[PDB]
RNA sequence: CUCGA
DNA sequence: CGTGTCAGTAGCTGTCACGGATGC
DNA sequence: GCATCCGTGAGTCGAGG
């Protein structure tokens, strides 16, 4: 029913208030740019509502899947198109 | 204890009498709240950092 | 960064 | 491309006079 | 109705880094 679509917006709501705030700190030790941690948050838990498998076992910490997507991203930031311009 | 150390002055009697809330375990939270906003707080990740 | 009037 | 046990800034206040919108 | 706090301003020119 609608509240079965209105469910999943609960549950999105609901791992952005555990982990969101989490998350941004560790992207911004590894960039060091706010603004960028803000632009990596926002890209992984993305990723964690295109995951299902990652929001489905509340028993297995979705954390550490968070911190590894956020630190692949990082590196990739870090090759070609910041290598000349940065 | 406080009132214990702190008795000889009233600038202090007048601090914990304004103070907003009591308990080890709910200074520690209201600490944790204003020093790293937008997480759970927990009694221990609080006692933590 | 440092210096000149 | 896939990602999955703890996994969490540096830096910093050693400026100040002054006016008026902002706020308990 | 007023204490708080925010935002504004704070010499000119020149040399080499």
């Amino acid at each position: 029913v609608s509240g079965a679509a209105a469910a999943e917006a609960a549950l999105m709501r609901a791992l952005y208030d555990e982990h969101a705030a989490v998350l941004w700190r560790y992207a911004l030790r590894l960039t060091g740019d706010a603004a960028q941690a803000e632009d990596v948050v926002q890209e992984t838990l993305l990723r964690a509502w295109q995951h299902p498998e990652v929001i489905g076992d509340t028993a297995r910490p979705a954390r550490a899947w968070l911190f590894t997507v956020a630190r692949n991203m990082i590196i990739d930031e870090r090759r070609s198109a910041r290598f000349r311009n940065v | 204890q406080i009132v214990e150390r702190f008795g000889f002055s009233e600038i202090m009697r007048s601090t914990l009498e304004k103070d907003n809330t009591v308990g080890t375990d709910e200074a520690l939270l209201d600490i944790y709240r204003k020093l790293r906003p937008g997480e759970p707080p927990t009694k221990e990740s609080a006692q933590t950092l």
